[PDB]
């Protein structure tokens, strides 16, 4: 019988800072024990300061990508140029996964940018279009190698202040454009050497006030 | 399906078959509405040019649409059916829905929403 | 239905300067009902120290089933099983039922009395071992110890670093499994002492 | 999930986890389970969780066309019925979903309805609703009393939550509180378990199963 | 798991990767799949793990048995008869795919067996996931009267292609070449062409950071 | 919902410095039995665009039929047919894909893997992947069926990155391609000795060779294997 | 597979292609499916790999046995060793066998073994998938009491028509001569037979 | 939904219905009506498949009253029965079926003479002097073939309506939390409070 | 068969059983006490498969008694609780195994300690200061977690369980038809006949 489904593999990662925001995603593209693409890109400049990609079933992440960009391009036209807010992007987006509620894009989705105050924002979507803001969220094949890291790394949690007994927590603090990419390497790095679908390249995508700037760097291609 | 725009505008800025509409009702027998301090009250008028007439079985001239809400009306009598039967099916939609009977200013609200589509819908006077 | 999912729990070991570490989380469930807040997934025969996760009940009677061999062992060789011994013994018992297995997953962790070198291993259900310079994995929590562990580790800690280490790899992977967690234990193990710490962590 | 929202002398207590799990993946531990549809409704969240939070999102606009054209804040009753022929609609489709809608209104009073995606409606004064709603239940009913105050219900419906947070695997993560009065909602803050237990467990005395 | 083996003029030669899975996951890095069944007859071995190194530690076990008995150096053929009658017993249960390879008193050898008990005879072979990624380099490159450090050479060539080309397979080359008249040489890690690069940052933590409820002393001794 | 019935086995392709080179054998099998031996499995489309298609040969024939139409639509009012409006590589690859998937999610898949290899009119290669589930991809070699496990770990020893496309020639590149279909007639079990090839260079054009067979192949050492072990 | 035994004038020759596939992948190509049993009684194997070669090696060993006590057996004898393997392990087995052998007072003699297990003496047989499409060629061309020449020619046009047409059979085409001259054995490349 | 009883007397018909709704493993409710007034004489009791049940019940007191409205009149017990019975019929050859059984309990004005009709999801139809839905048939109907009489009293009727609610809270397995009782006469429809 | 509740206390241990015993849709017996008496100072509830329950405790029981009449000695409750376990963790992997569930309530003499081990069919041993085995643990260990304290008299240890009872009672969707308490402590094994 024939089974409409598949898995590309791969791995995307979404971190918030203060006044920026990255979204990551390595670029291998596979099926089964097989490697369709060393380079296959699979995170896009979306327009309006957003960042999108939908890793998973890649026939499905591509189309809702289109689909997205295309929603963009019809606010534009419709609403008199007006800036779609990430917040505003994210609830559209649910109503593009949810309409194919019986039938779904097999796809975790992470988009990125800026809120309306300036500050860093990252949102997060199920297959059917259930979502949520956070600080930090990792995606796909490796997601659940990466995200624990990230809970340790980026908010802190389970670390406490030195002789205070368990007592005082360590303090939350916004981190650096530098220190989010040192993460950034550092999860990909960790997720390729225990994860066959993960590896190749990384290519990261920084969205500021200023626009949206690409960093690529080499991961292990075994 | 028959589509012809029956309700027009005229070059004064007026839909002649609404204003006939109008002439139609000004036909009918005389109704009236009076409402007290506690109450309200619908008096009808009923032409004596029909004697032989078998008032138990004849079509009273004031409709209960619930068992709160009434409608009397003039003008042609075949039509005030259509209005009522559609009115008490809405009273029953309403309870069932929003689990409360409707109030008098929905239910007119509805009846009058009615009267407006058939001004401006096709194949319909 | 899945036998070494039922109950929950999770193991992991690390290696450091002249010392390793083995922790395990301490609850026992049945599926979503969480039973048990006491329950110790790390045993020891001398120095020898065997982790184990999966279903709790072939925890409980390979425990008591190594325990046996052990003493025969200690009776028969007048002295105490060494870690690579031991692990031979593992894979031994576990591939003796091949084909109706104990669905755990062993993890070894001890120092080797005459040489004084760190040994880890881990093993499959059926007795597969697998040894590691740096660490070993075990239970349902096992990709969010990979991923913990891959990052956090590095080489020749120190016995106090490596506790920290060790620790914060158990927390954060046990937080992002829901069978797994309701308290903790590390054994720290240098030459000639064994230092035994429970840990504070959330309990839900 | 485990929810929870009861009526007593002083209005609605609603409280809720903040855990969201992909089969034994814990994906989340701050999802927000009660949505504010206006200052004097909320909508509990259980089940399928898009499914929960599409849908109780579209029954806020249904009561703002309520409002809008009937110049009047709907019903609590009339607000569970819209979601609730909703869902029938789509029964048999597989939508999973446990709700509880609460709210005050001038005509009925603090009003609580179970909602559920097999097309059940129940109005009620106690519901726990979810994976851990049996525990909710045990500690609840056992402490429950009509004339409990603001500040001893407060504390009723958190604890109840912890205790289920503490016993399901498929619950955790903070408590989001909620008093509804005559005057509205009133937001009573998010209460992490991590901290929550131990600061419970020390003043309280209870949790002995746990090393303490 | 890649692994093959190759003939050449005064012996044979086989090779393997050093990846270990469980699942998508890397379980071992660096795991050893040449196996000595005895001194100048070595195996490779694809499959389930725990198969694999049970069949030829007990194989190899019997030939130290048998080679005492007759003293006589063990033959590959007496090695190929015993493991293919073994699996067949088993219907192919015991999941062992080998590649035996050897010399002996009769010459140079090379053999594979499958799980089900068919034995194959080649001057070049290739068995596990990545076995096609390295037939393919095998025969586009093999040719008869190979020298010592022309088989090398190729045999190295179709492990690496399996190392990139197949998910399955990783991380270093092991070799094991076995001469006539020589001392069989194992060639741990051959080449290691997948080599962490350095971490961007330290995670070690300062000393206090986690919490303690309680310590105590472990008593070891008697 | 389909099943394949006559079926077409690997498409394998590659980049080189001026242009794009792909390749397909002519066979038309039908379950085990080698049915059909005259069958072309690459299309070209226009002189800048060839179609090798993979899979179902019914559906293979549908999509012909689509693309020859496609060339008579584009032609119709418009005088830069042969010219500037002239069909890239790219707009072919989108239409196909498009239907690729509008298909799958009718639950009724063209049960086929096409790749479309081409030059734009800008000069630069194209060489891309489709298949009946509507995925894409792309890359400096391209391989379908066998051709991925067997031809793909060959083309990229020659090709293994971006910066090695420049570095390649049309006799380097040509010369693996004929390697990779040899290999594959030693090894799957599908494919037939006579092929197709197919050149598209930016400077010298469309180049179509027919007829061509694998050859210069080793057998000699069959010979001296005897028994299976004994 | 594609397998073959014909008796002739001076004996019996054994015929088969060098294939062993997984699905459509070519496990070896230059594989050796004509096995010695005895000194002039040999077997054509096809099925599983795995059952066929369990099936001979045991069948050798019987045959081994059997000449250390009574003396060279017949080729009727043989095939009746491997009927007993393969029809009371009928629900294990895939297997599809032909023996052949030449004696000198019975010269060349064939018998196939199907899946069942029964046991069919013939002028000639052939077995295996590509067997189905010669069946029409090879009635319409044998004739007993060939020459050497000849029966090499029958075999070399039979299996290059049932390469040609089936997936499961190809790669060089393996011969084994049975007569009172002693064992030969034949290899005949693609080059040659695919042109015929 | 579980048990749902019904008794016609000389007079008057009496219905019973459990108060319990249970989902899993948990007793969501412990005072649940599972009933609704189809007419001032006319009362429909209702078990079956969650959400179906109201949504049927609901469905036809809204077709009544409708009824009621436009005619001016009380439709009879017979009339409404046969009602309820061609919408379950046409039901169970949907795509979705109502998974609803019935017990409609009337007093015909015009005939002064209590009637009780027993309906199934397939649109089985029969009128008996008692009846019931589900597995508490099979204790209560060799109850009542024993000590119904056909001239009892409404009093009567209750302490024989008594003894059945005992025999199900003795042999029983699941808790139904007592039953909500509601007797249909001349006078109309009634509650009973201390059951 | 279906709850069965042990709590350890200072100096006792307190076992509560139910009494039903249903089989489709009938209570055959409202009396049913589900326990065993390994020795003096030991006491064994269980629950499961119908016919495996009793065949297995009274097994248990027949061993155990052995053990005490040839070694003139009583065993601790913690070797008691260990061969059982060994018994079920055997029968696991047998050819059908027993599908039984127990507690174990005994007072160590030696310790002067009360002792509760919770054992399922598998064969999984565990010590607590409160058990439950089947639904009844997920209302009674949240409700214990909140009001049980290690150092209660056995007078509050049967207040706590009659907690326990009610919350049952009032959630559970069967009536299990009360419970047989039992309280094991220094002077042995005695009943509560007033629950
Ligand atoms: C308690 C915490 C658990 O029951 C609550 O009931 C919460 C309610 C909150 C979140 C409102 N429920 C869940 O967390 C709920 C449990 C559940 C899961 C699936 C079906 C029904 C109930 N979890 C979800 O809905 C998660 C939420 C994600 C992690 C944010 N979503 C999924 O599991 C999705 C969608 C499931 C689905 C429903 C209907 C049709 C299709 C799919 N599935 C995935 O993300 C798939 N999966 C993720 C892991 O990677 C592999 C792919
Ligand atoms: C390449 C990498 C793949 O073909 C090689 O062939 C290598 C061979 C080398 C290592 C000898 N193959 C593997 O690494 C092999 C892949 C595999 C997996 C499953 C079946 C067949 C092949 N991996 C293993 O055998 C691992 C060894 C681990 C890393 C120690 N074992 C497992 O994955 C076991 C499988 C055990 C098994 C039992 C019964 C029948 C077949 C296999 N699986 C688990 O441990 C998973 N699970 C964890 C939770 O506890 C229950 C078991
Ligand atoms: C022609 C090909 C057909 O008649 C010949 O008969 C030859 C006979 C020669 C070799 C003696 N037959 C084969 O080559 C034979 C075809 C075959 C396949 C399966 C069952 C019966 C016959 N091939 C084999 O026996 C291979 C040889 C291996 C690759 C060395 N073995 C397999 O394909 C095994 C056999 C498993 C089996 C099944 C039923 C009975 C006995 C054994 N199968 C696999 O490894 C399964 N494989 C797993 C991955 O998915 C693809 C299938
Ligand atoms: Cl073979
Ligand atoms: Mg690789
Ligand atoms: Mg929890």
């Amino acid at each position: 019988q024939f089974n409409p489904y598949g898995d590309n593999g791969g791995t995307i990662l979404g971190i918030a800072g203060e006044d920026f925001a990255v979204l990551a995603g390595d670029t291998r593209n596979i099926t089964d024990y097989s490697i369709n693409s060393r380079y296959e890109p699979k995170v896009f400049d979306c327009g309006d300061n957003i960042v999108m990609s939908a890793n998973g079933f890649a026939a499905d992440g591509d189309a809702l990508v289109k689909r997205f960009k295309n929603s963009v391009k019809w606010y534009h036209f419709d609403h008199n140029d007006k800036k779609l807010s990430i917040n505003s992007a994210a609830r559209n987006i649910q109503h593009l996964l949810y309409g194919k509620r019986f039938f779904p894009y097999y796809v975790h989705t992470i988009i990125a940018g800026l809120d309306e105050d300036g500050k860093g924002a990252v949102y997060s979507f199920d297959p059917v279009g259930s979502y949520e803001r956070e600080q930090c969220r990792a995606g796909g094949a490796a997601a659940s190698l990466i995200m624990p890291f990230l809970d340790n790394q980026v908010n802190f949690k389970n670390q406490y202040e030195p002789g205070t007994n368990g007592k005082v927590k360590k303090p939350l603090k916004y981190l650096s454009v530098e220190e989010v990419i040192k993460l950034v390497r550092d999860s990909f790095t960790s997720a390729t050497e225990r994860h066959i679908q993960v590896g190749d390249g990384l290519e990261i995508l920084i969205v500021t006030k200023d626009g949206v700037r690409k960093e690529f760097y080499e991961l292990k291609r075994d | 399906g028959y589509d012809r725009a029956l309700s027009i505008f005229s070059p004064d800025g007026h839909i002649f078959q609404v204003e006939y509409a109008l002439e139609a009702v000004k036909r009918g027998t005389c109704a009236v509405g009076v409402k007290g301090k506690n109450c309200v009250v619908l008096g009808c008028e009923r032409r004596s040019t029909l004697k032989l007439q078998d008032t138990r079985i004849t079509p009273s001239k004031v409709s209960k649409i619930d068992s709160h809400v009434v409608l009397s009306f003039s003008g042609l009598n075949a039509d005030s059916r259509i209005l009522i039967e559609k009115a008490r099916v809405e009273a029953q939609s309403h309870r069932l829905t929003l689990e409360d009977p409707v109030t008098v200013e929905y239910l007119t609200r509805y009846v009058a929403g009615v009267q407006q589509r058939y001004t401006q819908s096709g194949g319909v006077r | 239905s899945d036998p070494s999912s039922i109950n929950g729990g999770i193991v992991v070991a690390m290696t450091g300067k002249d010392c390793v570490a083995i922790a395990c989380d301490l609850r026992l469930g049945s599926q979503s009902l969480g039973v048990s807040n006491k329950f110790e997934k790390i045993f020891h025969y001398g120095h020898v120290f065997l982790g184990i996760t999966g279903l709790a009940t072939d925890v409980t009677t390979l425990n008591e089933m190594f325990r046996y061999k052990t003493n025969l062992y200690k009776l028969k060789e007048e002295r105490a099983i060494e870690p690579e011994t031991f692990t031979q013994l593992v894979s031994s018992s576990l591939y003796e039922r091949r084909f109706g297995p104990y669905f755990v997953g062993p993890v070894v962790a001890g120092i080797n009395s005459k040489s004084g070198k760190p040994f880890i291993a881990g093993f499959d259900l059926i007795g597969c071992i697998d040894e590691a310079k740096d660490f070993i994995v075990s239970g349902t929590a096992s990709d969010q110890l990979f991923g913990m562990c891959e990052s956090l580790y590095e080489p020749n800690l120190e016995p106090e670093d490596l506790f920290e280490t060790i620790s914060q790899a158990l927390l954060n992977a046990a937080d992002r499994d829901a069978l797994s967690g309701w308290g903790a234990v590390v054994y720290i193990i240098k030459k000639d002492e064994v230092v035994k710490r429970y840990l504070k962590m959330r309990q839900d | 999930t485990t929810t929870l929202a009861f009526r007593f002398q002083g209005g609605i207590i609603v409280a809720v986890d903040s855990r969201a799990t992909a089969g034994n993946w814990v994906a989340s531990q701050t999802v927000k389970k009660v949505i504010e549809i206006n200052p004097f409704l909320l909508g509990t969240m259980a089940g399928g969780t898009v499914d929960c939070q599409f849908w109780e999102t579209w029954l806020g606009s249904q009561c703002r066309l309520h409002e809008l054209r009937e110049k009047e804040r709907i019903s609590v009753a009339a607000a569970s019925k819209i979601l609730s022929n909703l869902v029938y609609q789509y029964k048999g489709a597989g939508l999973s979903m446990g709700t509880m809608i609460c709210g005050y209104t001038r005509k009925e009073g603090p009003t609580i309805y179970y909602v559920d995606s097999d097309g059940t409606r129940l109005k009620g004064d106690i519901f726990c609703v979810g994976s851990g709603q049996t525990f909710a239940y045990g500690v609840l009913d056992s402490n429950y009393k009509w004339d409990l105050s603001v500040e001893d219900a407060l504390y009723l419906g958190k604890r109840s939550i912890l205790a289920a947070a503490h016993r399901d695997a498929y619950s955790g993560g903070s408590v989001n509180l909620y008093h509804v009065t005559e005057d509205g909602w009133i937001y009573h803050g998010n209460h992490d378990v991590g901290e929550l237990f131990w600061k419970v467990k020390e003043e309280e005395g209870s949790f002995n199963n746990v090393i303490g | 798991t890649t692994i093959v083996g190759v003939k050449f003029n005064n012996g044979v030669v086989i090779a393997a990767d050093t990846r270990s899975t469980q699942g998508p996951i890397v379980a071992d890095k660096n795991c050893a799949k040449l196996h000595r069944i005895s001194p100048k007859i070595w195996c490779a071995g694809a499959g389930t793990a725990a198969d694999t190194e049970a069949v030829t530690q007990l194989i190899g076990s019997n030939i130290e048995l048998h080679s005492l008995y007759t003293s006589r150096e063990p033959r590959v053929v007496s090695a190929l008869q015993m493991l293919k009658q073994h699996l067949f017993k088993y219907q192919g249960h015991i999941g062992a795919y080998l590649i035996v390879a050897g010399v002996d008193p009769t010459g140079s050898h090379l053999f594979s067996i499958h799980a089900h008990g068919s034995t194959d005879v080649g001057y070049y072979l290739s068995l596990g996931s990545g076995s096609l990624a390295a037939m393919a380099v095998l025969e586009s490159h093999w040719k008869q009267d190979l020298t010592k450090e022309e088989a090398i050479k190729l045999a190295s060539d179709a492990i690496q292609a399996g190392i990139w080309n197949d998910l399955g397979s990783g991380s270093n080359v092991d070799v094991c070449v076995m001469e006539i008249g020589k001392d069989a040489e194992y060639l741990r890690n051959y080449l290691t062409p997948n080599v962490r690069e350095e971490k961007q940052k330290s995670y070690k933590f300062p000393r206090g950071t986690t919490a303690v409820l309680k310590e105590s002393i472990v008593n070891i001794c008697d | 919902t389909q099943q394949p019935i006559v079926t077409g086995t690997s498409v394998i392709s590659m980049k080189y410095d001026n242009g794009v080179i792909i390749a397909a054998d002519n066979l038309g099998s039908y379950g085990s039995l080698l049915r059909f031996n005259g069958v072309e499995r690459l299309i070209p489309v226009g002189d800048n665009t060839v179609v090798g298609i993979s899979g179902d040969i019914s559906d293979m024939q549908h999509i012909e039929r689509l693309l020859k139409d496609l060339v008579t639509e584009n032609a119709y009012d418009n005088p830069l047919a042969d010219a500037e409006e002239a069909l890239e590589p790219s707009y072919i690859f989108e239409y196909l894909a498009t239907v690729m998937y509008q298909r799958r999610s009718k639950m009724n898949p063209l049960w086929n893997a096409i790749i479309v290899a081409g030059v734009q009119s800008n000069g630069d290669q194209f060489l891309r992947y489709v298949n009946l589930l509507g995925v894409t991809y792309s890359s400096p070699t391209l391989a379908t069926g066998f051709g991925a496990h067997m031809a793909n770990p060959l083309l990229r020893k020659v090709v293994d990155r971006e910066s090695d496309i420049p570095k390649t020639t049309v006799q380097v590149a040509e010369e693996a391609i004929v390697n990779a279909m040899r290999v594959l007639y030693y090894r799957d079990a599908r494919s037939s000795r006579n092929f197709s090839l197919a050149i598209i260079d930016k400077n010298t054009g469309l180049t179509f060779k027919k007829n061509l067979q694998v050859e210069n192949m080793k057998w000699d050492f069959a010979k001296d294997i005897k028994g299976y072990g004994t | 597979t594609s397998i073959m035994a014909v008796t002739f004038k001076d004996g019996v020759i054994l015929g088969a292609d060098s294939r062993t596939t997984t699905g459509a992948y070519i496990a070896n190509r230059v594989t050796d499916k004509l096995t010695r049993v005895h000194d002039k009684i040999w077997c054509c194997r096809s099925g599983s790999a795995a059952d066929t070669q369990a099936i001979a090696d045991i069948v050798q060993y019987h045959l081994e046995l059997y000449t250390s006590q009574y003396g060279t057996p017949s080729t009727e004898t043989a095939a009746s060793v491997f009927k007993e393997l393969c029809y009371e392990n009928k629900d294990n087995l895939t297997a599809g066998i032909i023996v052949a052998g030449y004696d000198d007072k019975n010269k060349g003699e064939v018998y196939t073994i199907p899946l069942g297990g029964s046991v069919h003496k013939l002028p000639y047989a052939i077995a295996g998938s590509g067997s189905t499409f010669i069946y029409g060629y090879c009635d319409k061309n044998f004739r007993e009491n060939m020459s050497k020449e000849e029966t090499v020619d029958f075999i070399k046009h039979s299996l290059s028509q049932a390469i040609k047409w089936d997936g499961s059979s190809g790669g060089v085409i393996r011969m084994v001569v049975l007569t009172a001259a002693g064992v030969e054995r034949l290899i005949f490349y693609p080059d040659e037979y695919e042109q015929l | 939904m579980d048990i749902i009883l019904g008794i016609r007397v000389q007079d008057s018909v009496i219905l019973a219905s459990s108060k319990a709704v249970t989902r899993g493993i948990s007793v969501l409710k412990d005072s649940d009506d599972k009933t609704r007034q189809l007419s001032p004489h006319t009362l429909m009791s209702f078990a079956g498949e969650a959400g179906d049940t109201v949504q049927f019940a609901e469905y036809i007191q809204a077709n009544i009253q409708l009824y009621s409205i436009r005619e001016d009149y009380e439709l009879s017990p017979q009339a409404v029965s046969s009602f309820v019975r061609q919408e379950l019929a046409k039901s169970i050859r949907s795509r979705r079926p109502y998974q609803v059984n019935v017990l409609i309990g009337g007093y015909d004005k015009k005939k002064n003479k209590p009637e009780l009709y027993q309906i199934d999801y397939l649109g089985t139809k029969v009128e008996l002097p008692y009846g019931a839905h589900g597995y508490s048939g099979f204790y209560t109907f060799s109850l009542l073939d024993h000590h119904y009489r056909p001239d009892m009293t409404t009093e009567e009727g209750l302490d024989l309506l008594k003894l059945c609610v005992q025999e199900l809270e003795k042999r029983m397995p699941m808790d139904f939390k007592g039953v909500i009782v509601k007797i249909v006469d001349k006078d109309g429809i009634r509650q009973v409070d201390d059951f």
